RNA sequence: AGGCGAGCGCCAUGAUCAUCACGACACACUUGUUUAAGGAC
RNA sequence: GGUAAUGCACAGUGAAGAGGUGGCAGUGUGCAUCUAAGACUAAAUACAACAGGAGACCGAUAGCAAAGAAGUAGGUUGACCG
RNA sequence: ACCACACGUCCCCGAAUACAGCAUAGUGCUGGAGUACUCCUUGGAAUUAAGCAUAUGAGUAAAGGAAGGAAAAGAAACUAACGAGGAUUCCCGUAGUAGCGGCGAGUGAACAGGGAACAGUCCAACAGUGUAAUUCUCAAAUGAGAAGUUGUCAAAAGGAAGAA
């Protein structure tokens, strides 16, 4: 059998390259930029003319008691991530400021 | 293996060979399938499979 | 432009304005026969992703579809083997029901080709979707260069071998590790493949 | 043959009319008992504006002032196309809802007008909160064919200018304080009301 | 924000969201009472 | 094969514009690699009827059921059988 | 005379239709046959476990739908942790392995490494506003009308080779 011969510690050495630098890709066009506009812009009027769902209005209702942990619980059995959760309770609470 | 064939079972007098299931024609009531047969299947059919060549 | 406005309410569909127009629309098509032609795209922009454009020689058709699984056909629970194998309710079809919608309306319209499909309802009972077809024997498509493909003899009958946006998800295709089943072309495409005895001619 | 009445409509069950003779009395039936249903469900204020539109006599006003900025012909602009270019660059009122947002959006648009009956509706239901936001006054149509009529060509669902004359300017300035006082000026109180069911 | 027994639990009543019967209308749904009858059952 | 879910469905519920994955459940945080929910695509691969060429194959109880007017003579109420 | 190549003629029943469904400005299109090979559904039991119920045979047989000379697939919400590679399909191989399993009987893949053949592109998001510039019909040598603003319209002839 030609399996299981060396330690972990040397499986783990590496050869000397000398490696390139990646290209940064920050400017953005004005063009790209008038583009981002318009979609943001285009987001609140949907949100003026319909207003919001039945969860998020019940949510924001214990945002205003405090009711911190409760919401957090809620949102986690209707969203299913725990991160999509952390991220709406996020917006939410920035809209009622 | 073309023909309907099946075996009478004991008690009629006869071999239980298969036998051809037909009416009206001298090939009713003959014995079918087997290698000891009159138009049966061979023993060990000839097949391609085989090995042709050698190293 | 105005397509971004009407991308952004369609996707509301829990807003005042979403349920109004959902709760009358989901009435009116219970009234109507169960497959029968629309005058054009209830949603306008999501038509247009999927490649309707108002010219000559294309239609839109609607259907509906009944809700939940499909039982086992068989008389008083008699399967006559295993017990194993004796279950009858909870059995769940392996294509979408918007699969069943797009197979139906092929039947119907049986001059055209079915190119893709939409949802757009649901209640108690059933569920809507919106075919998109096209007219291969028609000059305006015959010249067309965007859709003038669907005329080829191959693109017969897409909806029942499995190739429209409907009807290709239950197929398992993908790439990677977590799709691999279906290497080859599809699963029977890896059967194969995986149940053959192969024999050289030096051996 | 017969045309039935309204009592008549509103008793039949569309579900049992199945014959091929039937469908044109199928989709009569239909017609009639949904209006008796939109009349009975209470609308939601986006929804509810687009049920106050401006009087015929106003629209009479306002399309003696817009129709003298119609549209060229294929005739006219073959003509045009024969002959050099001379004069100054005209002026004339613009058609169709994609070019109409462009418009809006690029803050050139002066003046809008829009249609209320249009199927399916959510093709004009953003406008007003759009010209509120960008400060473009406006005014609402009964029918696209009202429209259809001040260009002289096919019904359209909204119409747009985007210049003076300064012939005009005094009619002009009038007109959109009519406007002004029926809907933009409203609009934040509008936005809280629901349409009640109708007697 | 009131009252009782050597801030505790117990007794008063005042604001905040669901919510179970009961009424009275008509729009879903039902029936050849059909230019009609029921009715959120 | 996919093992505290590999893929596909049905009912409830239901996103973000930024998201998906790194063969063992969870929470956090850097790092690497990609961009789903719209479409088209040649060559290299598979195999009946019908035609052509070959063979250490069979030689009229064999070889296809059938080397002649063979799916024929003839038979089943019938499906079918020969 | 006779033969070989093509054409003309081609009774009645049969999808069998003076019909059904459906599209266009209009002309029209589908239906039945065939289905070895390819794609999509539906879905057994004999048998093996020396009994048998999970499991096996097997996603096989049977039954339905559909297409072509091939069909399907196809240009990474892909592998990998190397000093990394780079669409799909096919052959040699990893491998009767990692694992699944009354952990019993039995089942069972992937990347690498060596080759055959090689090719990349479209729609939406996003079309001249000093004028729908776009498609179709009839006339005419320059007019009438239909579709369309709930959005039309994003360019080349051309050739000698190769094979039966």
């Amino acid at each position: 059998m030609k399996i299981n011969k060396l330690n972990n510690a040397s499986k783990a050495l590496s050869y000397p390259v000398k490696k390139l630098a990646k290209t940064e890709k920050a400017p953005l066009t004005e063009k790209q930029q008038r583009s981002k506009e318009l979609k943001k812009f285009a987001m609140s009027i949907a949100r003026e003319v319909g207003g919001l769902a039945p969860y998020e209005l019940r949510a924001t209702e214990l945002l205003r008691r405090d009711e911190d942990k409760r919401c957090k619980k809620f949102m986690k059995k209707r969203l299913g991530s725990l991160k999509m959760a952390k991220k709406k309770i996020e917006l939410l609470a920035e809209e009622m400021r | 293996m073309r023909h309907s064939a099946k075996s009478w079972g004991t008690g009629r007098a006869m071999a239980r060979v298969p036998r051809v299931r037909a009416g009206g024609t001298r090939r009713a009531g003959q014995g079918a399938n087997a290698n000891f047969c009159r138009g049966g299947r061979m023993f060990a059919p000839t097949n391609v499979n085989r090995r042709w060549n050698r190293k | 432009g105005y397509l971004q406005y009407l991308k952004e309410i369609r996707r509301d569909k829990q807003s005042s304005v979403m349920r109004y127009l959902l709760r009358v629309r989901c009435w009116e098509y219970r009234q109507n026969t169960a497959i029968h032609r629309a005058s054009g795209p209830t949603y306008l922009d999501k038509a247009r992703m999927l490649g309707y454009r108002n010219i000559p020689g294309m239609c839109i058709f609607r259907a509906r579809v009944r809700r939940g699984a499909r039982p086992k056909k068989v008389l008083k629970g008699n399967t006559h083997g295993k017990p194993s194998k004796s279950g009858v309710y909870q059995r769940k079809p392996a294509k979408r029901l918007q699969a069943f919608a797009e197979i139906r309306v092929g039947r119907k319209c049986s001059n055209m080709r079915v190119f893709n499909s939409y949802w757009v309802g649901q209640d108690r009972v059933y569920k809507y979707f919106e075919v998109i077809m096209v007219d291969p024997y028609c000059d305006r498509i015959k010249n067309d260069k965007k859709i003038n493909w669907l005329c080829k003899p191959v693109m017969k009958h897409r909806e029942a071998r499995g190739l429209t946006n409907g009807t290709k998800t239950s197929r398992g295709l993908g790439k990677g590790i977590r799709y691999n089943q279906t290497k080859g072309g599809s699963k029977r495409a890896a059967w194969r493949n995986r149940n053959t005895q192969s024999l050289r001619r030096y051996r | 043959d017969i045309q039935l009445t309204k009592k008549q409509l509103l008793s039949m069950n569309p579900r049992k009319l199945t014959n091929k003779a039937q469908m044109d009395t199928r989709k009569e039936v239909i017609a009639t008992r949904k209006e008796a249903l939109v009349n009975a469900i209470k609308l939601p204020p986006a929804l509810n504006q687009f049920t106050n539109y401006l009087s015929e006599e106003d629209l009479k006003e306002v399309s003696d002032i817009l129709s003298k900025f119609r549209p060229e012909t294929r005739k006219e602009r073959k003509q045009r196309l024969q002959n050099e270019r001379k004069g100054p660059k005209p002026i004339i009122v613009k058609q169709g809802i994609k070019h109409v947002t462009k418009l809006i959006e690029e803050k050139k648009a002066k003046f809008v007008l829009i249609a209320c009956d249009v199927d399916p509706i959510e093709v004009v239901l953003y406008l007003p909160t759009l010209c509120v936001k960008m400060g473009i006054p406006y005014a609402l149509v009964k029918t696209k064919e009202d429209l259809g009529k001040i260009i002289k060509k096919k019904p359209t669902t909204c119409l747009c200018l985007c210049d003076v004359s300064s012939d005009i300017k005094s009619k002009f300035e009038n007109v959109i304080a009519k406007c002004n006082g029926q809907f933009k000026d409203n609009y934040e109180s509008a936005m809280k009301v629901w349409g009640s069911p109708k007697e």
